[PDB]
């Protein structure tokens, strides 16, 4: 408790930068993806009104890119770190697996409800690899969960409603196998407008073979490969806030900075998720003006194209990302930079040249 | 127990590689590089686990492209016969650590695939667009070989003479040409080598392969940029892993605990001759 408070007070604005930086040392680059994963771990705020209407507080992110850009590694890492993480591949689980079903018990003759994949994963993370291979029917089934976080089931003799408030990670490959630079993102993604709109963030990853980028990636992979766990004999077959520095894991250049330990990061994430932020009036007008600029950017798009349509859900996405960023640092109110970070994320994700 | 001494004596020779290569389909004329690749595929690499729980493939996958009549099905049948575990398909669970041969390409299993040209016969002038498989599925294969009907009058005469000699002397005698190993003995030797031990690379060989991989990636970049066209056979870290596996298999063939630079050089030469010529 004391260590968490000391780290929060000393590192005031550096919490969100450091947690994203120290999210996955084994994976190089993709700072925006790490920030989005951190926002998912922090989560939004679920609001219930007097009339009983429910507003979703979860975020949906879809990752599309070329093969071998360390996407499955991120999914596996999130599965390991998340408390309630369930992996469901594209064709591994159908609508029956994802959505709870009704089975008639022969012993008593009554009908009982058996929970589906999403029903069990309440307030958790669901990772879906090869989402492009998934059929449209499963997408429509997942649409209800992504919209209202609930599943309605009605079979003669019984009817009930189950909660499905969950966040989803999806990784998919382009229709052509490799992302086409010349062709528009709409053709490469090959998904319906409703599915993209229900998704909150879209990330496109490119395997740019720059000499420096290739050299850095190769050096990082080679350093990780040559690393061996201490205390183990060579050739044998088989909590501090800052992690102990290693000559191979970190490097001589990275001696100036240290990475956060996994256990302390998990405890801080849990404490932050407990925290309930409150939106301020100053940020509301700024967010509204930026949303109006985003909607009016159609005449200012220049030669850049849009990956996803901008709808009313984007404003809710902006508010939810601001709430997650406010959860990143222990506070009570929403500041200007809190919304600016979300706006920068939206600018990076939505527009591509 | 005596077969242990026999295998140790056989593997201690300086010419085990050549004997094994000659033992792979002595009936088929030519294809020495293909026979060596088939042999090292049969020996295979070694799988390694990690503390994080991730696993890396210890099996090699190969792809063959060529005109009909290049004796591909015969090679697949010979591989299926020689391997301790072998499955032959026309295009996985029952095979564990064995070799699966797939014809008409258009779970710890090694994959050996054969396929035909898109137009039926290879077109040299057109270059690319002769392969229908997407780059994503092509990247899984460690090496890709291209065979063309090299029409030489003297080569046709030699091929006919070899076929007729096999036909005539086949019923008369069934003996090894020059120290060829019997099928059962080779099978048992391969099984013993796979069961006994698996080698690992060294630091100097690692650095050499690192430099060669960087140079090859830069050259592939330059070729793609100059050609102004996307190559159907990209080069990634999986190619480096495949070369590492081939070098380990070459070291495994000699039962040495540590791989040498010669194995890495031979693996690099084979990878060049296959992929770079294919690409």
């Amino acid at each position: 408790i004391a260590k968490i408070k000391k780290f929060s007070k000393t590192r005031s604005k550096d919490i969100f930068d450091q947690l994203a930086k120290s999210l996955a040392p084994s994976i190089h680059g993709h700072d925006y993806v790490k920030k989005a994963i951190l926002c998912l771990l922090l989560g939004g705020v679920e609001r219930d009104l007097e009339n009983g209407s429910h507003i979703r507080g979860d975020i949906n992110i879809l990752l599309i890119g070329d093969p071998s850009v360390a996407k499955s590694q991120l999914l596996r890492y999130v599965l390991c770190t998340a408390p309630r993480a369930i992996p469901t591949t594209g064709r591994g689980s159908s609508g029956v697996g994802l959505t709870a079903a009704v089975t008639t018990d022969q012993e008593t003759g009554e009908r009982r409800l058996e929970a589906g994949a999403m029903v069990l994963a309440d307030r958790g993370v669901v990772c879906i690899d090869e989402f492009d291979k998934m059929s449209d029917m499963d997408r429509t089934a997942i649409h209800e969960v992504m919209e209202q976080g609930r599943v309605t089931i009605a079979k003669a003799g019984i009817h009930a409603r189950l909660n499905a408030r969950c966040s989803v990670l999806a990784a998919a490959n382009p229709v052509y196998g490799r992302y086409d630079q010349y062709k528009t993102p709409m053709e490469n993604i090959g998904l319906q407008d409703s599915l993209l709109s229900r998704f909150d963030l879209l990330f496109i990853m490119l395997d740019q073979m720059d000499p420096e980028q290739d050299r850095e990636i190769s050096d990082h992979v080679l350093r990780m490969h040559r690393y061996r766990a201490p205390g183990e004999q060579d050739g044998d077959a088989m909590t501090q806030i800052y992690e102990k520095h290693d000559n191979l894991l970190h490097g001589t250049k990275k001696k100036k900075e240290k990475m956060v330990s996994a256990a302390f990061m998990k405890k801080y994430i849990h404490v932050a998720k407990i925290i309930k932020p409150v939106l301020t009036q100053e940020s509301a007008t700024y967010i509204a003006e930026e949303y109006s600029r985003l909607r009016s950017q159609d005449s200012m798009s220049s030669d850049t194209a849009r990956t996803s349509p901008v709808t009313a859900r984007t404003l809710e996405t902006l508010i939810r990302l601001a709430t997650a960023h406010a959860k990143a640092r222990m506070s009570k109110t929403v500041d200007l930079q809190d919304a600016e970070e979300a706006v920068e994320l939206v600018q990076y994700a939505y527009f591509k040249k | 127990p005596q077969e242990e001494e026999e295998f140790r004596r056989l593997a201690a020779l300086p010419n085990v590689y050549e004997v094994i290569s000659k033992s792979i389909a002595p009936s088929i004329f030519g294809g020495t590089d293909m026979k060596k690749a088939i042999a090292c595929l049969l020996f295979g690499g070694s799988r390694k686990r990690l503390p994080d729980g991730l696993t890396r493939r210890g099996d090699i996958n190969l792809l063959m492209l060529g005109d009909p009549g290049t004796a591909k099905s015969q090679l697949l049948k010979f591989v299926e016969k020689c391997s301790p575990i072998g499955v032959y398909t026309s295009g996985m669970v029952l095979a564990d650590g064995g070799v699966v041969c797939i014809d008409e390409f258009d779970s710890r299993c090694s994959v050996l695939a054969a396929a035909n040209s898109v137009f039926g016969r290879w077109d040299e002038t057109k270059g690319e667009d002769n392969i229908d498989f997407m780059p994503t599925i092509l990247s899984r294969f460690d090496m890709i070989f291209i065979v063309k009907d090299e029409h030489n009058e003297e080569r046709d005469v030699m091929l006919a003479k070899h076929v007729i000699t096999l036909h005539v002397s086949a019923l008369t005698q069934t003996q090894a040409v020059e120290g060829e190993i019997d099928l059962a003995k080779l099978k048992k030797f391969i099984a013993y080598c796979r069961v006994k031990c698996g080698p690992r690379l060294s630091a100097e060989a690692a650095e050499k392969l690192k430099n060669r991989y960087i140079i090859m990636r830069s050259g592939a970049r330059q070729h793609e940029r100059d050609s102004d066209r996307r190559s159907s056979i990209p080069i990634t870290v999986r190619q480096l892993e495949a070369i590492v596996r081939i070098a380990e298999a070459l070291s495994k063939m000699k039962l040495q605990p540590f791989a040498t630079e010669a194995d890495v050089e031979e693996a690099l030469r084979l990878f060049q001759v296959s992929t770079l010529d294919a690409a």
